[PDB]
């Protein structure tokens, strides 16, 4: 199914619930709306509907921020956490299903106190929520009782979104029957980004000579291979797709290989080598 | 599992990177994620079946006209987004974005979409438009624009409250199916 994260805080309101944490486990592909609303309608309720609020925000509820004449209901969607060691021994998709009890949600925020910034300063909480009880569960809900988190960096964010883009590319081309048209949707939202700011914008913030210099030398080196796998996976993509498309997008093709080109242009100047 | 090319367009600051960003990532959209790269994709149980909605985010602005078509081969459905705050945006629906779709492709089903419900009815949203000697585009005006230009669907939403979000998505893919 699909798990949310609610917490509870409403003095005057909660009884056992104030206070309280859980992970909630919805139907397959509920959607955030589906379970907000249904939590809003079934708390104002027991409260009355113009005292009973969201909470929107994902980091840690502060309770002095909290006017005492609503309750609150914060919501917010998490996915089922494995590490490394745990993604290897589990097999299936249903053991990806059974017997799991930490949870993981991610958090925007710069250290100026900004949620949102630039990729040059824009970092990345990650959360990872336990549960006194394994799912799956006889109840609908599972009260956490303990939390973790880590924070990541710009660079580091830059590294993990990047990385990211790599395998995913990569696992496109190698499948053995590729849906067209997903390939091209993540073919051309990387080498054709005109909304966002682009892969390129993380190699313009750490990858070049002409910014002073802020991050480890071993992670600028890591950032720069990454970005020639990226390279690499988006001439693969390109070139798989040219083999599938039709006679209606060639035209359409070889512009993604124009933006391509000059993408690794941009690219080679940026790293003083000849990308591809 | 059947993939649907859905192609989005409207003009610039209407709020549709942040609708579908919000969608398709589960968040409000205080909380979403930032992203270098553009489109995204969404898994939809329609009517009981799980299906694949890959979503166009294309740019609005002008000095995109020329290339922005070379996105609408192979499109199932088209989203034309204005904001019913921004009664520009609901006039460039006209002006612009039915012609350019229909120009291109002239018998895929148009879903129009009238985003930031929420702002619709704000004091400060309404105090500031007057300002203009403009106003909020009512939902019959948005009608009867759904209706002028031949779309299957009208829809009014808000990334912020999630109001008529899901309904969006679900009615681009039946328009399909």
């Amino acid at each position: 199914g699909r798990y949310y994260r609610v917490a509870f805080y409403g003095q005057g309101f909660f009884e056992e619930e104030e206070g309280k944490e859980y992970i909630y486990k919805e139907p397959k592909l509920t959607g955030l709306s589906e379970i907000s609303q249904r939590l809003l309608k079934l708390y104002a309720d027991k409260f009355g509907a113009d005292n009973v609020k969201i909470i929107q925000d994902s980091n840690k509820v502060n309770p002095k921020d909290l006017d005492p004449k609503y309750a609150y209901i914060q919501v917010t969607y998490v996915t089922p956490f494995f590490e490394e060691k745990e993604i290897e021994d589990r097999k299936t998709d249903f053991e990806m299903h059974h017997n799991i009890n930490r949870f993981v949600f991610e958090t925007p925020f710069t250290l100026s106190g900004k949620k949102h910034g630039g990729v040059a300063e824009q970092c990345k909480r990650r959360t990872v929520l336990t549960t006194s009880h394994l799912f799956p569960y006889v109840k609908k809900r599972i009260q956490v009782i303990s939390q973790s988190s880590t924070e990541l960096n710009p660079i580091e964010v830059a590294i993990d979104e990047m990385s990211r883009k790599v395998s995913e590319l990569n696992q496109l081309c190698t499948t053995e029957e590729v849906d067209m048209i997903r390939l091209q949707l993540k073919l051309q939202g990387s080498v054709s980004v005109k909304v966002n700011a682009g892969p390129m914008a993380y190699a313009r913030a750490f990858l070049e000579e002409t910014n002073a210099k802020k991050y480890p030398d071993n992670q600028v080196k890591l950032l720069k291979e990454i970005f020639r796998q990226f390279a690499d996976a988006c001439g693969q993509a390109l070139d798989v797709n040219e083999r599938l498309i039709k006679e209606d997008q060639l035209e359409y093709q070889e512009e993604l290989r124009s933006h391509y080109k000059d993408m690794l242009s941009e690219l080679s100047a940026i790293m003083n080598e000849q990308i591809t | 599992m059947q993939a649907i090319k859905c192609v989005v367009v409207g003009d610039g600051a209407v709020g549709k990177t942040c609708l579908l960003i919000s969608y398709t990532t589960n968040a409000f959209p205080g909380e979403y994620i930032p992203t270098v790269f553009d489109n995204y994709s969404a898994n939809v149980m329609v009517d009981g079946k799980p299906v694949n909605l890959g979503l166009w985010d294309t740019a609005g602005q002008e000095d995109y006209d020329r290339l922005r078509p070379l996105s609408y081969p192979q499109t199932d459905v088209f989203l034309i987004c204005f904001s019913l705050v921004s009664p520009a945006s609901f006039e460039n629906v006209r002006a612009k974005w039915y012609p350019e779709v229909r120009h291109h492709c002239p018998n895929t089903p148009i879903i129009l979409v009238g985003t930031k419900l929420d702002l619709r009815d704000d004091k400060d949203t309404i105090e500031k438009l007057k300002e203009k000697k403009l106003t909020p585009i009512t939902y019959p005006q948005g009608l009867a624009m759904a209706k002028e230009i031949g779309a299957v669907k009208y829809l009014e939403c808000s990334a912020l409250t999630q109001r008529g979000l899901k309904t969006v998505f679900d009615e681009a893919i039946r328009a399909v199916l």
